[PDB]
């Protein structure tokens, strides 16, 4: 990684991450299998196996009533509406009976089947089937005359251990009104997980980048619930298709510029910082905190979360002072101290009023920081203090640079009126 | 700082004898001291680490003794293998600091 | 006007190497995945092979595998294929093509803006 | 409770080390270790206000360390300013706050 | 075996600066310290100061911080120590040593394993 | 449902819409009797049943010890603070001793009894006695003289499936510290919530409504728990009366409308987005994002969360270019290209430098998108494709009207300055 | 408790907060053994003793897998990057090999060990032992000749309850790629944590307290994978360091503020809002709701997510019309009708067109408020209505006054343009 | 100047009861712990006891512990110590210090403005 210091506008660019940037969905529709359970009936009362029956019964009728600027907010607004869309969308043509019937059907001779949907979408499928076996195979043949208080105490643990995955979806479903926030183990096991992203159309760059990062997969998909279906019930895991690959991203973080004059304060803040990324000659930003996860180089995004922007706006990384693009920051009077930590280092504001260090668990007080905004260097020191907070640097090696130049926030007055401005472009706050 | 001190600066011995060799430091290091062995021209080498311990490979005829202020190393048999130089190793504090030496010679 | 423009095309004995180089214009190279594609002569396309907009992924067909060797400077803007153990069979235009996918359904790459082609001849 | 040596000498410029030592309960409890200057009949100075750090007005020939169950202050650079009591202090997890002995630099 | 192969000898004037060098193997190499340590012919061992190769955090002797610095290269498994400003009091056998640790804490660590003490000459 | 697309302003509303709004709650106190498992102890040493035993005291003990402008923001705590204060006000008088026997006393002579406390609130209260029961009918007459290791082995499988309840109460309590967001399984059963509703003191109408909609009623209340006492806890579930239905709601969603001037932009995003209901003659807005919940033509919310908004606001829909009420902007240069989906179509706003296309999957490109907004209904297209980015259209069908109007962004002149302003009356953009 | 309501700017200032601040960070390294159970096998196939192995198996297995202005987004995303940071320093010096060496090295001793890392923190060593304890000693003598459908149920029993910790903590740090957010019972047991407490160098103030808030340590703590090392997982477990106590606090809540100029509104909003602290000499500003948790008159706080402030902003509470400190708000035309609730009452503000009361559940209606804001302190009723929304107030007691005042609002005359503002200070506002 | 300024302290006979009176003044008192320390006549520092900046908790030496009473006005900004039951042991310079501490590593105070001191003489 390689980060530069812009002292013009007291913010870093850390370059040299690759890009990981979900373009689609696969999806895998699950059937699984609990069977005639609402069939079988205990006599017995006080039982083990009515215990465990019972709550199988439950677990599958409640499941049949359960159904499917501030860039920020609208960039992840616009990917969970996006992401919901786009799997209901297949949902709904999974839905057909005569499709739920061809699924079924398929997995009737095969553990897996691999469906062209009448929308056209190719979609794999898997059986789950464990506990339609035990259910049919085994506690059919125990449960005799509608005895259940049987001495053969292996079966209730049995029962216990093959149904304990569908209590697991149906409570997640139940929860989540259908529609997971990630892909549970006991939606998607390793041993299947694995299995599709072996069937995925992409390419193997992508293979070996999903497989690696299997958990960064389970967690940008999620489940959609089909229904329940003649003792099985059908739902879908949508797996990411990681599209664009290997492109350059680059993360700015920024904290305050001030400085005084006539004794009092004009400050500029960047409002453009969080991830940016390139994709097909575009340069992408991705405003929303929330999407975009790092794993060393990579950086993992959906792309409905990028709001397209110019590629010039990277001269608000080199030339913010004079370039005719409209860099977004917030200014007033307002010199807000505070450690910006970043992944090479920390930009550090302290102003007036507020005492700034930095220091060694083995050294001491390194250095005492002049009133402005220092970039530490995580080489340069352990620890910031502010105010008495102290502040643990990342650990992580890399490049660091220092692009020298007069901070903005001396170089223009303030403008007279309104002098307070909120994501405002530069041009508006210095005259 | 912990001055380390060794004692005798050499000791004649000959081979089955029972060499024994003395360290002091000037703190209580607790059992935080290595043994070394120097051959001249070589690499020290590692015999005892908590001044109890033996180093996987080393002679059992080495033997480290005591804890606290005080310590030895002890040859249960010298073998002709065993002359050399040696150092204890104090690691209670940083900077490490090690004794001054004790070369054992042929008698 | 974006242009993708191949040299480095020549005669080679068999056995012998060459250096294929492309110069890519009028776009941000960075941002593309990169390609080469051979036509022998009256034949029709043969991928050979690709290599990621970072180059941190690359693949060769099974006839370049090994033999050949893919590689761009980024700040050049400029894609290369190194060619050893050249053959008869290698006798083709060369055709750099860069890559693009809407990874909507699936990921396979269609190549968008392609080179002028340069001839490669292997004869003894 | 945490001991301090009496008294310490050095000639102007010489480097003199103040020891100090403690016990599970205090320095070995994990309880940092900070460092306190008297001039005679004058109140306490601070002069080291965690492990390593000084405050403003302790010139940088002043420092100070932790390591384990002891502690350390070392003044470099000894000049006649420096010729007052200096007392470490700690925690002790039964005792609450608990002051070294007190050392002497004497110039 | 764990082997630390350091460099052979060296000599510099005074005021010059000498890059130390000791490769690492048979052990895993981000997962131990290197101590340096320093033996002037007619004096006892004296302790350099310390690298942790995952991270490359050191610390270093009072008597020589700022002269000294250590380094690490990961993808060589290979160790240096430069100094500078040398003096003829450094004219010494300098060592690289992996660390081991106590049960109390890698704080308190000995030195396992030991290179061929590279002898510096400084000199007018 | 029905939507209009509003050229004037690149907004749409959808109508159509029926309100579910929560207007207060219904307060089920539980009991749940763990018994004297205190009182038992093994000394066998190595035990199925020392180990679930111990277990169960252990959750016992620790549950002992638990005990309880940018509208968005405001909208959303006022209802968190409302939610909590008024369920903590139930709290308080249950909590009181004589209450608690009162509540108690009754559930000794049935598991199911009506409490109108003292602070003139009347309650439903539960008896959860099952483990009580296996406790003193059972594992008492198990554990003879402290013995632990019976070899009855049913004893220990049972008690793990007696006990589920009571640790996963505890343990929902515990990570929430006494105040859970969503009201579990294992606090109220689907037997006990039916029975719930039933008493619930409503009509006819939102008894069919909330047993249907099980799931939004179990997720808009919550739980708080009272206390231990002695071999009992005591909780509340607090459930939703819905007291506003049927009234007419509307969604607004909107786009940034930009106009190139001197070939510079202006731009202006309509800020009162988000969902509007009509309850008792006045016009309620309910900014918090994340309270209003749709399931087909219902929109379930939190009446707290509502902030009353005049009824003239309808003409920020109808003639916000004309109308003197203050429709709510932010406006500046900051040409934004993205895709509002919205649920019977999408805006799509496409600015200079930014393809924009649709399409369908059998078709393919169904057409090219011209710079400025674009009501693509999801009838017109599958998907719409944004820099490569494809966003994909709802399939649910509905009216798509458009009321045509030359856009604010071009029929009015940008203020010079200051020009880039959020969350501004329109007046105050334009000139 | 203290409140006094400043009729001035319609805001409460809540007093009488005790702080718990925390400064730092310590550890508990766990090693958790699982054994040699990837050294056993079992030839019967069905088998009881099977599906837990293989269970066990998978989970230790997917653990090899896995490894680690607006100024409240500011200051609460610098505390989460600190944190993790922080965390991330000390599992960097426990990664070596010779450091998880000389901790396994410890705990064969003893199931508790204090380790001093290279990098010179101290941190507590504690072995979960249990499940290897099983593994060895029974298991591994019960699957004689790898047969696994042994008679001896009570060993498959058995086995599904001491590997259950163990799945919990992989399923843990499996959901959250290895920095679980909360200190979950299966990382960290009470016995543990008490111990802990126990063990940590803090004095015996923060020892009651921590151990009469366990809960509140317990989720302002986290935990971070180190790794899988052979048959044992190493994890740390971060206990919070309240090293600021006891020093005073208080809470700023704000409703707006309006009046009527030429029939029209004019209305401003203190933006400061939430709580502060004092440090060491200097005032603190906690500026977002997902930090100071509070419990009694104890606020627990990160001190990362502080954001250093002047002493003088204090007069934007007592006299903001005459302070020249730069006091936050925003103004405009914008009269929104809404409660407040606040810990001894509530702010009430009602404007033209809505309807605002107070009542007591007894009494009824006990006054219909007036146009303006109204502090409902909350002996002065039981609820507050706006529109027919009912708002409950708190039934806590404590001391109320009233700053008396003539709102900023009606003294000063609105800026003609820009009126609209948002987070500005208040000479922006208001000429 | 941020000052700390005892009062109160003076000659008591064994038995005796005594009131020491600290009055801060240019810091905000209410923030900060305070604790008196006191030295005996060519002897060591030896805490005596601690008040939190509320008063919510206090602590004393075993010397003191049911003798003494440590306590604060915060809106008089002064510390008070009662004494009772004083010895010829507790003849000793008193001295109130503001307590401070980092809390990063551990939570010991150091005590950083330091008062006059108060001579309290305790003899028949
Ligand atoms: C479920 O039914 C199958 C088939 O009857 C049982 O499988 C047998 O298990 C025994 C061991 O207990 C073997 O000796 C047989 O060879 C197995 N037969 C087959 C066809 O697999 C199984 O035990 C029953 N129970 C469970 C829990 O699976
Ligand atoms: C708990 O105790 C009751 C009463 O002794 C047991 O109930 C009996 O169960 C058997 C079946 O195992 C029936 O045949 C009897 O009619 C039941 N008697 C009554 C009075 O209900 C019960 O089995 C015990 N265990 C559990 C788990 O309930
Ligand atoms: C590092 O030092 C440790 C001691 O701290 C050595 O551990 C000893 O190893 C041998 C052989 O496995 C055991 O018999 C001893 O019981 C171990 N000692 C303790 C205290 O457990 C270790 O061998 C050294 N080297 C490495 C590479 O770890
Ligand atoms: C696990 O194995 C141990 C060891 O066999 C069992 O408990 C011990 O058994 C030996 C005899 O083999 C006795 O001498 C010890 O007194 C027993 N220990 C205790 C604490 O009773 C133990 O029962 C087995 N099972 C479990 C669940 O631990």
């Amino acid at each position: 990684l390689k980060e530069s210091y812009l002292e013009e506008s007291c913010s870093t660019i850390t370059e040299g991450y690759l890009s990981v940037l979900r373009t689609g969905w696969y999806t895998n529709v699950f059937t699984l299998e609990v069977g005639d359970v609402e069939n079988l009936t205990c006599a017995d009362g006080p039982s083990l196996i009515k215990t465990e029956l019972d709550l199988t019964k439950s677990a599958l009728r409640e499941l049949r009533t359960v159904s499917a600027f501030v860039l920020g907010a609208i960039a992840c607004g616009v990917a969970t509406a996006a992401a919901v869309t786009a799997g209901v969308a297949i949902a709904k043509c999974i839905r057909l009976e005569s499709e739920v019937t061809a699924i079924k059907n398929c997995l009737k001779k095969t553990n897996e089947c691999v469906s062209t949907l009448g929308c056209g979408v190719r979609v794999l499928a898997t059986a789950v089937r464990e506990l339609k076996d035990f259910v049919s195979k085994n506690l059919t043949r125990a449960i005799n005359k509608n005895k259940c208080d049987i001495p053969d105490l292996k079966m209730a643990v049995s029962f216990s251990q093959f149904n304990r995955r569908f209590l697991n979806v149906v409570r997640q479903f139940s929860d989540n009104a259908g529609i997971t926030p990630a892909i549970s183990k006991d939606l998607m096991t390793d041993a299947e997980l694995a299995r599709a992203i072996s069937n995925m159309p992409t390419s193997a760059g992508q293979i070996k980048l999903m497989l690696e990062n299997r958990a960064m997969v389970r967690r940008k998909g999620f489940g959609i619930l089909i229904g329940v279906y003649g003792s099985s019930v059908i739902y879908m895991v949508q797996l990411p298709i990681f599209g664009v690959i290997d492109t350059p991203c680059w993360i700015v973080k920024a904290a305050p510029s001030c400085s005084e004059k006539k004794g009092n304060y004009a400050c500029l803040l960047r409002e453009d910082q969080g991830w940016y990324c390139q994709n097909a000659g575009s340069t992408v930003y991705y405003p929303c905190e929330k999407d975009c996860e790092t794993r060393g180089d990579h950086v993992f995004c959906d792309t409905a979360a990028g709001i397209n922007v110019a590629e010039q706006s990277k001269e608000c990384n080199i030339n913010i002072s004079t370039t005719n693009y409209p860099c977004k920051v917030s200014c007033g009077r307002h010199p807000i101290s505070m450690v910006a930590l970043s992944p090479l280092g920390a930009l550090v504001a302290c102003y007036k009023g507020v005492s700034c260090s930095i220091g060694s668990n083995r050294v001491g007080i390194i250095k005492q920081l002049n009133k402005g905004c220092s970039y530490i260097t995580n080489q340069d020191a352990d620890t910031v203090t502010i105010d008495n907070t102290v502040y643990q640097l990342s650990k992580v090696e890399g490049e660091q640079h220092v692009i020298k130049g007069r901070p903005v926030s001396s170089s223009f007055d303030p403008v007279k009126f309104p002098q307070d401005q909120f994501n405002v472009a530069l041009d508006q706050c210095f005259e | 700082d912990i001055q380390m001190t060794q004692s005798p600066s050499t000791l004649s011995a000959s081979v089955g004898d029972r060499v024994t060799i003395t360290c002091r430091a000037s703190q209580s290091i607790n059992t935080w001291l290595a043994w070394y062995q120097q051959k001249p021209g070589k690499a020290p080498k590692l015999l005892i680490y908590e001044a109890s311990s033996l180093e996987r490979g080393v002679p059992s005829r080495f033997s480290g003794s005591g804890s606290g202020t005080g310590f030895t190393l002890t040859i249960s048999s010298l073998q002709p293998d065993d002359f050399a130089t040696y150092f204890c190793q104090q690691y209670n504090t940083y900077p490490r600091t090690f004794g001054q030496g004790t070369k054992v010679e042929i008698k | 006007e974006v242009q993708l423009v191949e040299s480095g095309g020549g005669l080679v004995k068999p056995g012998g190497s060459l250096r294929l180089s492309c110069a890519a214009s009028g776009f941000t190279f960075s941002s593309y995945s990169m390609n080469w594609v051979r036509q022998a002569p009256g034949k029709g396309l043969e991928w050979v092979s690709s290599i990621s907009a970072s180059s941190s992924y690359s693949d060769y067909a099974d006839s370049a595998k090994g033999r050949f060797t893919i590689s761009r400077d980024n700040a050049k803007t400029s894609l290369f294929l190194q060619m050893n153990s050249l053959r008869a069979e290698d006798t083709a235009i060369y055709f750099c093509a860069r890559a693009r996918a809407t990874g909507y359904s699936s990921i396979t790459p269609y190549f968008d803006i392609w080179g002028q082609g340069t001839l490669v001849t292997v004869s003894s | 409770v945490v001991t301090q040596p009496p008294s310490v000498s050095g000639a102007p410029g010489q480097r003199v080390t103040i020891s100090c030592t403690g016990s599970s309960s205090n320095i070995g409890a994990g309880y940092d270790v900070h460092w306190y200057q008297q001039l005679p009949g004058t109140a306490p100075k601070l002069l080291i206000y965690d492990n390593n750090n000084r405050p403003s007005g302790v010139p940088d020939r002043f420092s100070a360390s932790k390591s384990g169950t002891s502690a350390s202050l070392a003044i470099t650079g000894l000049q006649a300013e420096d010729e007052a009591d200096y007392y470490c202090q700690s925690y002790d997890r039964s005792l609450s706050g608990v002051f070294g002995t007190g050392t002497k630099v004497t110039v | 075996q764990v082997r630390l192969e350091q460099s052979g000898a060296d000599v510099k004037k005074p005021g010059a600066s000498v890059r130390v060098s000791c490769k690492a193997s048979g052990y895993t190499f981000n997962g131990y310290y290197i101590h340096w340590v320093r033996q002037a012919p007619g004096q006892g061992l004296e302790w350099m100061g310390w690298i942790n190769p995952y991270t490359g955090e050191t610390n270093y002797a009072q008597t020589f911080r700022g002269r000294v610095t250590l380094t690490r290269d990961t993808s060589l498994k290979t160790l240096h120590l430069d100094l500078i400003s040398l003096r003829s009091g450094d004219t010494a056998i300098y060592y690289c040593a992996r660390g081991n640790c106590s049960i109390s804490g890698c704080y308190y660590s000995w030195l396992d394993h030991w290179g061929q003490g590279t002898l510096v000459t400084v000199s007018s």
